[PDB]
């Protein structure tokens, strides 16, 4: 019956920053049986604060929650690198003991700019019946990027996917890969191709393009 | 070994209310 | 010790059947209650249902109430989910935590797929090098997952394993890369480890310039 | 919440015997934070066993802990007799981190009779506008008994107050006292006062009473 | 060494306060839980209250919820339990522990007494006698405790019982010493109890002769 909402769903704080992580409800709490949880990518979900207001064993004193009303905040004082993660809330005083959509905390830096790179389709893939074409950018902040195909110099749409990591536990930047799919034929029908990258870190858009295509 | 801190009660029955 | 862990998950169509069991050890699995969690892909976090320790009590959620059930076995440290009538949107890793209240135990999980696809190993492409960068392209598998290496697990530095994207044709397609001097273009070789257990594939494919 | 209810509650036996004292909880256990705690009247109480099976720095090896499914038991081997106190049990897991009830470790010995007294109420109390009549049980064994006060024969309740005295360092016994108070005006209502005493070293209920109005 | 003194407490009525310090030295304070813990007489030991050891969460007992309040100051190494609303059940003796599971070094304990009873010196009446002989003092309605009871100024020490206190409903406590002797002392000996009740200075000795 009753529903919870994580506000924002999105949040971009530096390191030291004091995070409020909000989780509201329908209608107001009449018990104190609210959990928050860290989910960072590659282990299982971590269990923070029990009780709507209780630390669980282990957890360090930065991470604090309490509940009023309609809202169950949980705050996290001091910002650490570590500290990003994404964050559910959770009911568990009556069925359904739901969770919230989650709210992700990215971690703020110095913009950086991509090494953008290109790779041509193999012969072995040829051979297949298509081909695919790489361009990669490796470490890179923020995450807003674009990436254009440009067969010959006619625009390319409809027939690339990105594929973007999550923030690198070292560097805090990203790493985004578009891939390229076209048929034999219309590898074929070309023979130059080429991705400009276009970033706000960047003074003017990179172009990285190789030949011999046919 | 003497701060034993607030464990969490793994076992909550269903509230009805 | 705490020990849950999954099995019974696999590929599956749409309407087949399906039982989870998640094997317990380092407690008395009698005295707690359990509780089984699922995560689709790129979605949040779901709890699906969870019993009284002696079996008296179950609920569920709304989504899988008439078609999964949730049962134990307390003389054998084993909890069950039977999954009748799988829809496609009961694709999602599946995890088993102990008790009813603040999760603090979690599986491992085991991933649920539902589709009418069939099991596909993956084709394993190079990507040339022209500092330097190279990388394998593992293009149209099906179910997930896949697990890429560098080198048999020595090259863990600079390595970005991308996410999965879906195609069209249903299957699945990620890249993996890995920066590196273009003073090891040739007197280090480069060889990226690929395996797909879901079709039994290991490849071992060696990058070279082109 | 989960209770905590201790057995037996009184235990008694003799130097050098084996001890076990339990404690069982509402529901089944699920942790092992669970202690053991010695208190000595007038003296301040003293931790045992931690962590269900760890002893204390400084505890002989004479008591051990253990815990299992719904019980929790403390163990002397060898009863010393600086062992004779109060037991108490503990949960710490999480709130409410609540105690037994606590267990009495007496002395165990044969069984004595209580050599009953009893006494009227002072003259100089009577002119204040009160009286109170006291029955004595003097040095006997187990610690259990029973006075009844019937005044004119009719049962009497509500109105008396008992006390008890700690097992004897050399005799082993204790001494009871029971004092019943009534207003100076139902005192001369009455004739007849007497109070009789139940005990095990007694072959039928003793009654030495008095007769002063 | 560790050390916890616990200090305040005393006599207060119902609906007083009265705020208990646990001044600790020999170990870093602010890395502690620390708890408090409280035995009534005639009762068992009953958990009262804890505190992390930076103070962000505190636990009660359900009986004090509202009224009692446990907090620290890691500067000065102090552990306080601030009493309101005081209650007759509430007098018991106090201990400060460290820690917050088994609970290793304890207090020496402070005592706390609520009750709406005023100062009273005790009535000291005597229990004449009439195998051997018993006789003995009844010291009555007093408040508060405790009375020390002797003998003839404390030569008669063997055979001597003095029981412990009871509380009667109008909130005073009384006692009654006894002693056995042979019927060889009943009239050569004078046997006078020494009743000393100190929060009165009040002294009596009442000679009990055979009647």
């Amino acid at each position: 019956e009753i529903v919870l909402t994580q506000s924002p769903g999105t949040l971009s704080l530096s390191p030291g920053a004091r995070a409020t992580l909000s989780c509201r409800a329908s209608r107001t709490f009449t018990d104190t049986y609210l959990a928050w949880y860290q989910h960072k990518p590659g282990q299982t979900p971590k269990l923070l604060i029990h009780g709507a207001s209780s630390r669980a064993p282990g957890i360090p004193d930065r991470f604090s929650g309490s509940v009023s009303g309609t809202d169950f905040v949980l705050t996290i004082s001091r910002l650490e690198p570590e500290d990003f993660a994404i964050y559910y809330c959770q009911q568990y005083g009556r069925s359904p003991r739901s969770f919230g959509q989650g709210t992700r905390l990215e971690i703020k830096r110095t913009v950086a700019a991509p090494s953008v790179f290109i790779f041509p389709p193999s012969d072995e893939q040829l051979k297949s019946g298509t081909a695919s074409v790489v361009c990669l950018l490796n470490n890179f902040y923020p995450r807003e990027a674009k990436v254009q195909w440009k067969v010959d110099n006619a625009l390319q749409s409809g027939n690339s996917q990105e594929s973007v990591t999550e923030q690198d536990s070292k560097d805090s930047t990203y790493s985004l890969s578009s891939t390229l799919t076209l048929s034999k034929a219309d590898y074929e029908k070309h023979k130059v191709y080429a991705c400009e990258v276009t970033h706000q870190g960047l003074s003017s858009p990179v172009t990285k393009s190789f030949n011999r295509g046919e | 070994e003497e701060n034993v801190e607030e464990n969490v009660e793994e076992n909550v029955e269903e509230n009805v209310g | 010790e705490v020990q849950l862990v999954e099995s019974g998950g696999g590929l599956v169509q749409p309407g087949g059947s399906l039982r989870l069991t998640c094997a317990t050890s380092g407690f008395t699995f009698g005295s707690y209650w359990m509780t089984w969690v699922r995560q689709a892909r790129e979605k949040g976090l779901e709890w699906v249902a969870n019993i009284r320790h002696d079996g008296s009590e179950t609920y569920y959620v709304d989504s899988v109430k008439g078609r999964f059930t949730i049962s134990r076995d307390n003389a054998n440290n084993s909890l069950f989910l039977q999954m009748n009538n799988l829809r496609a949107e009961d694709t999602a890793m599946y995890y088993c935590a102990r008790g009813s209240g603040g999760l603090v135990h979690w599986g491992h999980g085991t991933l649920v797929t539902v589709s009418s696809a069939s099991t596909k190993g993956p084709s394993v492409f190079p990507l040339a090098p022209s500092t330097a960068a190279l990388g394998c392209l593992v293009k149209d598998y099906f179910p997930e997952p896949v697990t890429v290496s560098w080198n048999s697990g020595a090259l863990t530095s600079g390595v970005h394993t991308f996410p999965a994207v879906l195609q069209s044709s249903g299957l699945y397609s990620l890249s993996s890369v890995v920066t590196v001097p273009s003073s090891s273009l040739g007197t280090q070789t480069y060889i990226c480890n690929v395996n797909h257990k879901p079709s039994n594939t290991k490849v071992d494919k060696k990058v070279e310039p082109k």
